């Protein structure tokens, strides 16, 4: 197919789905805000504006036919492309200095190169929302309404807890009712904001208290995830490079890190201790199928969407969690230092690790747990030339680890570890490994003596409830919650696509090529860690296991009329349905209003409104004390508030 | 009837014979649609019902009937055996009416239609200048037709149509003498119907879709409910005949929840064809399966773009999309469906009825046929009207409208809505066509007629369009979501005295980019107003510009 | 421990197609959405609780805060704002200090201006409660929201 | 700070560093100053983006000789202006 494009001959395509796209693939640029991520659609920037046949129209929604005439730049189009970008900058919070896509936002390269340095357009006043309660931050005053972060959370995760809401002007991307993203059901996978082409979706920065902690007199001690050297080279726009934990490490005991260890080494660890669980799970056919409990985002969406397999998810705490107890409860002795004297600073490619950091079963543990991209400004900071800085092994005894630990940080990682595990331990005769799909694959395992299970392995949250919902025939359920594993955490650095995830797990695989012991057990320290420290099983119950509870949410947000903060009070609640309304039920709301406008100068009375709290055809219903009255009247609530 | 044409025939036959001797005998009917319940007709025929209850004298029969085109001239009420018509007939005066005329039949001249334009008092409609000056195809047995009966409307030959097509003719033919007829989609684009049922029914695929769009697509326009509540029966049947046309197995009614006796009427309407038999597994044994339901629209106007109507009828938000590929292909959960306006499923069982010469005598010779208005503003006669489309705009004012209230004056026209068109006296005289005035910067529109006079503003009308249209905007694009409250804004600035030649330019140069860049017709449509007011009323934005108002009412600067 | 919303639901069939009939049904019995009730239909039709908070603020018929004692529905349609409803408007909030879409403290009265309510031969129309006041004024808007006010004060 | 409607979007050094050092809130307080906007001549002057460097009054006197642009007031205050904020199609 040839086409004309600008008075041209150009040779496009065969076949192609719109003409922008086919353009694109030639190698000619057409502007637009609509491609921003894989989970980007066409549609919405109206910015691809092309000329055909005299009448203007969008080239990604245009059919390319042979023997067209298209001219891709005219003034009306050059005045049209600039009125849409700035009515786009208009209503932007044009704050780009302490904006987390900074240097990488097309909105931002767009605006320098369109020459827009005015807003002809009045910066009007939206009701933005702005959350920080959760390691993921929303800021709804820099987003664009490209949609790609409902899209992940509901095509590609599974959850569906952000979705377009309102129309028109107050488009807005939220939670439901506005609710704080840490209330919601969100596992905090930050896949949203690894997609988001702006700053409206971030990660919570915390490199302010680890600077305040090095300044301090505390030991501050770091641990690097096995992800993390897999990706931190592409901040500094260098390749892949086997070695660079070492160099981090360097990097880390020059900035006044006394100790830097490996999380691979609690990856052996953990796999050792969920290797003999799983076992003795088989060998009493309880408790089965097993679910791993390395993903936080996977734990959390079991605890809102699978009370009934809390069960079966593994008692064994993250690679994370198991060091950092490790540390603090057993280096600290060893080093004669109280616990307090301690700052653990976690190294994680994950934004739901810092959520796990703060769990309630793992208070003081982890005092602060640092993205990859943290990391990145961390070393971009002091400015050194990270490529030029000379390697130097971690510190003992937690430095070492085997190729499996460091196989964690892609899909397939903990499976593969705890197969080698039990191999090594009861040999495996032989491993059939199946495909049903793209990030699902069920592997046949069969021990020497003769018994066999079924082990999945599943990446990519969204893909468990079909697998959970259909297969029964599994007996341990690998489950994480990004594409290709922790390699696509979250915390990875920007852009993160399926490409550069693949890129980056071949990176790990390099990296994995260069260790010499290859199973837990051929770790010394760790065998030396068992056979001095958690000998008895009490000790180890206590360092490496966890419980689970269910979550469920816990709203009452019924009408306010006269709130109270706080403070003794009677809470008086008046019921606003239909069947109460029908008879006194708003004229009784009135007198208790009233009441409270002439009496009760103080908080002791909170006038407040409820819906219908089935007792119907039993007259106005009012709440005193979060007591049921019935047939309610003034003089009544009255009385009952004497 | 239950099993084929002969029963219905008999059944049809009999109703008929029961409707005359009903009606040849005494007989009320009270205009029970909006408008006139606005103004108290439940009232009425709950004093008509317990009037002739007390006295107990029911052989009289009481009936609600439809809009009788005379919203404005009070609650309609009229007697059968001597059809004389009343206005403003007050719940208290009700008794006055019983006695005097219902047994007697005295004419009461003090509750007569006036007539604006010879200034008399005529006893019946029939004979009011209005009603003549009009052309009523579709509105049949105006004041005499029973709205909640499916009975009344088969004795009024009705449902004759959809046996004719199932037991004679065959989809094709169906298909073939629509596109003959030359019928229009009323719904404001003007498309050929008939073109449209062939794209459907082309389309590759068993099951299909029918799908009826109730929205008005105007905040000032209430005809397609008026008909929805007159004849509820006549698009039901113009409904099943698409159905048939096209092989579909399902049809959809999507009514706004805004208007409950529409809502209800409809539900009833296809209740009682289920009944009849007219709707179910096989109707009239004839091997054609159908059925309808109604979807109540919970209120958008985006629902009116056929992406946001099927996005809203799936339960969705009502978000519109590329249109390509068209609903007539992969419409409602990827089906072929057929999309038309209220009107136009009104007007096909008429045209199936008559041939396709005798439709085509009313109209011109590209748009064939009637279209119903609703004028509203400051007039003597507002409220439903039905003409041919070859009436030109002062026809309707003046002729059948009987022109503007003593002390006012004619200053423009709006005939679409914020999608529509504001029309000077230069356009007054262009006779209403599909193609006469889609050329000078106009538009018949879905149908509903405001005019504007002398003391209303012309920037005072952009801003309340934008501003209509900034709150309606779904919000999906760059331009329609950003443009439209940034145009508002501009406007709004007009309003308060403080706008500039700058604002001015920058409104011109964004309504073309709000028009051009827009994904849907409802970005598209945006800036008609305002583009429509500067290429007749720019005199009185530069006024603006300058703090004058000539009309004088933005209250902006005054008695300094 | 709902009952009536599963009776609506059990009606519907769980089926997200009547999501919107659901919503206004729910309405209609609660008077408006409480975050409880919608959390519950968002459990029993395994629909996550944002899509339907999407859905419930895209419609007018929707909301979200209960309905006024007196519900005002003030028409916008051409008709009615060229008559006078901006008039209209501005009585209602200084006799009552309220702007459409807003409920006043003990939920007294609510207002929500709409489109043509096919009255335009009275522009501009209000409705309140199903009664419709045509031809009004700043003076007759007053005048009906005293007279209204002082309805309801009585008590009785 | 907003660096969408500015020339050196792009290409500034500040940019850079707060892009660099993860400076992503800011606990001091946005302290109100008397900042000047010039749009008079060709050259647009505006001191809200002015880190008080001094490289351009250098340029002015020593490399071109005119001297029009200098330092004046003090301290916080301490701004790059003409004299008496004179515009800068009126001075020399
Ligand atoms: C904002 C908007 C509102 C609309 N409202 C209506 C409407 O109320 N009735 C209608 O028939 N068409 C309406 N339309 C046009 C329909 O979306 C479209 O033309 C459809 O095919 C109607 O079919 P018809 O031509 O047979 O009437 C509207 C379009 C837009 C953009
Ligand atoms: S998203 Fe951030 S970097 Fe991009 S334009 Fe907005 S503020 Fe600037
Ligand atoms: S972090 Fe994951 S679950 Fe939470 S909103 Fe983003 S995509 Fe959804
Ligand atoms: S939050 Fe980010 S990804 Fe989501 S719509 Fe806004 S800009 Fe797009
Ligand atoms: S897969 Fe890895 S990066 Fe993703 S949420 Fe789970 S632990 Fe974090
Ligand atoms: S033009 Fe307006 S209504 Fe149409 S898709 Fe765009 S934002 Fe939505
Ligand atoms: S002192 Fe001069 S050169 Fe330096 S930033 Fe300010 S204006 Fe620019
Ligand atoms: S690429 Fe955005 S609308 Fe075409
Ligand atoms: S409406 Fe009050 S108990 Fe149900
Ligand atoms: S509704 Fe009664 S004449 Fe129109
Ligand atoms: S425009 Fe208000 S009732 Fe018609
Ligand atoms: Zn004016």
């Amino acid at each position: 197919m040839k086409i004309y494009v600008d008075g041209r001959e150009v040779i496009i395509n065969d076949n192609e789905r719109n003409l922008l796209e086919a353009l694109k693939n030639v190698g000619i640029e057409i502007p637009n805000l609509c491609y921003l991520s894989e989970a980007s659609i066409y549609g919405a920037c109206r910015m691809c504006l092309v000329e055909i046949n005299g009448q203007i129209t969008t080239s990604c929604t245009l059919k390319p036919y042979e023997g067209m005439k298209v001219k891709t730049n005219t003034p009306e189009i050059y005045e049209m492309r600039r009125n849409i970008l700035e009515l786009i900058l208009a209503t932007h919070n044009r704050d780009c200095t302490t904006c987390d896509r900074n240097g990488s936002c097309k909105l931002q390269k767009y605006a320098e190169d369109f020459g827009i340095r005015k807003i002809r357009f009045e910066a009007l006043k939206k009701e933005h929302v702005r959350d920080e309660s959760a390691p993921v931050v929303r800021d709804t005053s820099k987003c664009i309404l490209c949609g790609d972060c409902v899209r992940v959370c509901e095509e590609i995760q599974g959850v569906g807890v952000i979705e377009f809401a309102k129309r028109g002007f107050e488009s807005v991307v939220t939670t439901a009712f506005d609710t704080p993203l840490i209330e919601t059901e969100c596992v905090l996978c930050g896949q949203c904001v690894a997609y988001c082409p702006t700053g409206a979706l971030s990660i919570r920065n915390d490199i302010d208290k680890l600077i305040e902690a090095l300044e301090s007199d505390k030991i501050v001690i770091g641990m690097i995830a096995p992800a993390v050297r897999a990706a931190i080279q592409e901040e500094f726009g260098i390749d892949e490079d086997v070695a660079m934990a070492e160099k981090l490490v360097s990097f880390l005991k020059t900035i006044g890190f006394d100790k830097v260890f490996d999380v691979s080494f609690g990856a052996d660890l953990v796999a050792y201790e969920e290797a003999h669980e799983f076992y003795e799970r088989l060998k009493k056919g309880e408790r089965l199928p097993q679910f791993t409990s390395c993903c936080p985002a996977w734990v959390k969406h079991a605890e809102h969407t699978y009370p009934q397999y809390l069960q079966n998810l593994s008692s064994v705490k993250s690679p994370q969690q198991a060091l950092g107890t490790v540390i603090k409860k057993i280096y600290a002795r060893k080093l004669g230092v109280p616990e307090e004297k301690i700052f653990l600073v976690s190294f994680m490619p994950c934004t739901a690790k810092k959520f796990e950091a703060e769990r309630e079963e793992h208070e003081g543990i982890v005092d602060i747990v640092l993205t990859t991209r943290e990391l990145a400004q961390l070393i971009k900071m002091s400015r050194i030339d990270i490529n030029r800085v000379e390697p130097q092994p971690f510190d003992r005894p937690y430095g070492v680890s085997s190729q499996a630990g460091l196989g964690f940080g892609k899909a397939g990682g903990v499976f593969s570890c705890v197969l080698s595990v039990l191999n090594e331990e009861i040999g495996i005769e032989k491993v059939d490994v199946k495909s049903p799909e793209d990030g699902i694959r069920v592997a046949e395992v069969t021990l020497k003596d003769g018994t066999s299970f079924k082990g999945a392995v599943i990446y990519g949250l969204g893909k468990v409830k079909k697998f959970l919902e259909e297969r029964k025939d599994v007996e341990i359920i690998e489950v994480m919650a990004c594409n290709y594993g922790c390699v696509g955490g979250g915390g990875q650095p920007y852009p993160n696509d399926s490409r550069i995830r693949e890129h980056r797990a071949k990176v790990l695989r390099d990296t994995m090529g260069i260790k010499s012991l290859l199973t837990p057990v051929e770790n010394l320290f760790l065998m030396k860690l068992y056979e001095e420290d958690l000998k008895d099983e009490h000790t180890r119950h206590e360092i490496l296991h966890t419980t689970y509870r269910p979550r469920r949410r816990y709203p009452e947000k019924d009408v306010e009329i006269l709130p109270v903060p706080n403070g003794e009070k009677r809470t008086v609640k008046v019921c606003l349905g239909t069947s109460c309304y029908t008879k006194g039920s708003y004229e009784i709301l009135k007198k208790l209003v009233d009441y409270v406008k002439e009496n009760d100068m103080e908080g002791k009375i909170e006038v407040l409104g409820t819906f219908c709290v089935e007792n119907c055809g039993a007259s106005p219903n009012v709440i005193v004390d979060d007591k049921i009255i019935g047939g309610a009247t003034f003089e009544k609530v009255l009385e009952e508030l004497s | 009837m239950f099993k084929n044409a002969k029963e219905f025939v008999q059944y049809a036959n009999k109703l008929k014979t029961l409707r005359e001797k009903k009606l040849n005998g005494v007989s009320i009917y009270v205009c029970v649609g909006t408008g006139c319940t606005a103004k108290g007709a439940l009232k009425v025929y709950s004093a008509f019902e317990e009037e002739l209850k007390k006295r107990n004298l029911l052989k009289v029969t009481l009936n609600r009937t439809g809009c009788c085109g005379r919203c404005s001239s009070g609650p309609l009420v009229k007697i059968m055996p001597y059809r004389f018509f009343y206005s403003n007939v007050a719940p208290e005066d009700v008794p006055e009416i019983v006695d005097r005329t219902v047994l007697k039949g005295e004419p009461i001249e003090r509750l007569f239609l006036t007539d604006p334009l010879t200034g008399e008092k005529v006893p019946r409609i029939e004979d009011t200048t209005l009603f003549k000056n009009q052309d009523f195809y579709i509105m049949e047995a105006i004041g005499e037709s029973e709205c909640d009966s499916i009975e009344d409307y088969i004795a009024r030959s009705g449902y004759e149509s959809l046996v004719k097509a199932l037991t004679s003719m065959t989809p094709e033919e169906i298909i073939e003498t629509v596109k003959a007829s030359g019928l229009r989609g009323r719904g404001g684009g003007g498309f050929p119907t008939g073109l449209k049922w062939e794209f459907t029914r082309k389309a590759q695929g068993d099951i299909k879709f029918v799908v009826c769009n109730g929205d008005e697509g105007d905040p000032g326009a209430f005809m397609n409910r008026t008909l929805l509540e007159r004849d509820p029966h006549l698009v039901l049947e113009g409904m099943i005949i698409a159905g048939y046309a096209v092989g579909a197995q399902k049809g959809y009614a999507y009514i706004r929840a805004e208007y409950p006796f529409a809502v209800k009427m409809f539900k009833k309407a296809i209740e009682d064809a289920r009944k009849l038999g007219l709707l179910g597994e096989n109707i009239l044994g004839t091997g054609f399966s159908f059925d309808l339901e109604v979807k109540e629209g919970a209120g958008a106007f985006v629902c009116g773009e056929e992406t946001a109507l099927l996005a809203s009828i799936e339960g969705k938000r009502g978000m519109p999309r590329p249109k390509p590929p068209f609903p007539a292909q992969s419409g409602l959960w990827g089906k072929p469906t057929l999309i038309n306006n209220v009107e136009t499923y009104a007007n096909i069982p008429r045209i199936l009825r008559d041939g396709v010469e005798n439709y085509r005598k009313r109209g011109t010779e590209n748009s064939p046929g009637t279209k119903m208005f609703s004028v509203a503003g400051p007039l003597k006669a507002t409220g439903i009207i039905e003409v041919e489309f070859g009436t030109t705009l002062r026809d309707i004012i003046y002729n059948i409208c009987g022109g503007f209230v003593e002390g006012e004056e004619f200053k423009a026209v709006q005939i679409g809505g914020p999608s529509g068109a504001c029309l000077s006296e230069d356009f007054i005289d262009m006779p209403l066509d599909y193609d006469t005035l889609k050329k000078a910067d106009a538009m018949v529109g879905s149908g509903g007629i405001v005019v504007i006079t002398k003391k209303t503003c012309m920037v005072e009308v952009a801003r309340f369009f934008l501003d209509f249209t900034k709150r309606e905007s779904c919000g999906k694009c760059v331009p329609c979501r950003e443009g439209t409250m940034q145009a508002y804004n501009i406007l709004e600035k007009f309003t308060h005295g403080k706008a500039t030649y700058e604002d001015l330019k920058t409104l011109e140069h964004l309504s073309k980019t709000i028009k051009t860049a827009s994904l849907c017709g409802l970005g598209k449509t945006a800036p008609n107003p305002i583009l429509s007011t500067l290429k007749l009323f720019r005199e009185e934005y530069i006024a603006h510009i300058e703090g004058e108002c000539p009309s004088g009412m933005c209250t902006a600067f005054k008695k300094y | 421990h709902f009952e009536k919303v599963e009776e609506i639901l059990k009606k519907y069939g769980y089926k997200r197609e009547n999501l919107i009939k659901i919503l206004l049904e729910i309405q209609e019995i609660y008077r408006y959405l409480p975050e409880d009730v919608i959390n519950y239909v968002s459990t029993a039709m395994g629909i996550p609780p944002a899509k339907i908070y999407g859905v419930a603020t895209f419609y007018a018929q929707f909301s979200l805060k209960p309905k006024g004692k007196y519900t005002i529905m003030v028409c916008d349609g051409t008709a009615c704002h060229m008559a006078g409803s901006p008039e209209v408007l501005k009585a209602i909030e200084e006799e009552t200090g309220l702007t459409p879409g807003n409920v006043t403290e003990d939920l007294m009265f609510s207002l929500d201006q709409v489109g043509c309510l096919g009255a335009c031969a009275l522009a501009p129309v209000m409705v309140i409660n199903g009664e419709v006041y045509g031809n009004l004024t700043a003076d007759k808007v007053k005048e009906i929201l005293r007279k209204i006010k002082e309805k309801e004060r009585e008590s009785a």
